[PDB]
Parts: structure tokens; sequence; C-alpha cells
């Protein structure tokens, strides 16, 4: 079974740290995202069809862009 | 300006980047959802009330913003997609298509 909710609603609670920026939120963002990126790519074998889910991987890629992270 | 209507929109998969897990459809007609929404509002018929009283709201204050038009009635669509067999699956995916547009 797919368990990609349980990856968004831990990113959306982590997310909750407005704004700074000190700066500042870079190291705080890009560590949610790649935990994010992390539990997709955990829970990938079962989204194998799953749509929410092919939107999580390019949708956490294009915040990796900006601003840069890894 | 332009009142709440539907407009064209079709979703290349590769375009988008799908096309590595879409075996097909290439693409699909989705569709949008744009426009003003003053009174009387699109899709009167299966509005809600509070569409009808934001509406109202706003045309006393303009510090309240009008309803806004998104797709009221939608449909699905069948794609295909390989498993780790690599074998063709069919699956129905809801809410892909916007029939109509509606104030909410």
């Amino acid at each position: 079974q797919c368990r990609i909710q349980k990856c968004t609603t831990d990113f959306v609670s982590l997310t909750s740290h407005l704004n700074s920026a000190v700066d500042g939120f870079d190291s705080e963002f890009c560590k949610a995202l790649r935990a994010y990126a992390g539990c997709t790519q955990r829970t990938s074998k079962a989204c194998r069809g799953n749509l929410v889910y092919h939107s999580a991987v390019l949708g956490i890629s294009d915040l990796m862009s900006q601003r840069n992270c890894s | 300006k332009s009142s709440c209507k539907r407009h064209p929109l079709y979703v290349d998969f590769s375009d988008v980047g799908w096309n590595d897990w879409i075996v097909a459809p290439p693409g699909y007609h989705a569709f949008y959802c744009h426009g003003e929404c003053p009174f009387p509002l699109a899709d009167h018929l299966n509005s809600t009330n509070h569409a009808i009283v934001q509406t109202l709201v706003n045309s006393v204050n303009s510090k309240i913003p009008k309803a806004c038009c998104v797709p009221t009635e939608l449909s699905a669509i069948s794609m295909l997609y390989l498993d780790e067999n690599e074998k063709v699956v069919l699956k129905n995916y809801q809410d892909m298509v916007v029939e109509g547009c509606g104030c909410r």
C-alpha cells in the first residue's frame, strides 16, 4: 500500500516555521525537503501508479532548485 | 472582466515529466476554470449558500474577496502504467477532467 500522504503530512508539520530569515530557513527547509524526498523514495515501490506520489517527486525537486539544497 | 468560464488545457505528460510511468495516453484535455464571480454566480443551480453570502458581503465590503471560480463538475480518465513485473496495468483516475466551473 502507497504511504505518500504520511510523507506530505510530516513535511507540512515540519514546515511550520515563518519565516525568518536569520538566514535562516535555508538550512531548515532543505532538511525538511530531504526528509520528505527520503520518505517518498522509501515508499517508491508501493506508489508505482499513484498520481499524488508522482506529483510529489516533481514537486520536491522543484523546491530543491529554488533555493539550492543537497 | 471575463466571468467564471472553463478554458482549454491539454496536459502533455512528456512536457510535465510523466512519460516515464504513464504508458498511455500521451496526455489529456484537463481544462481549467478562471474568471470573475460577480452576482449572479456561475453554476448558480449548484453554487453554495456561502458563495452567495460572500459575494453579498463583498458587494458591501470590497476588503472581503468575491467567491472563486473552480471546477464544480469533474470526470475520471483511465490510464496505463507499468508495475514491478514490467506489466501494463489499467487504473481509473478520479476527478481528472473539468466538465463545469462554478463559484465557491
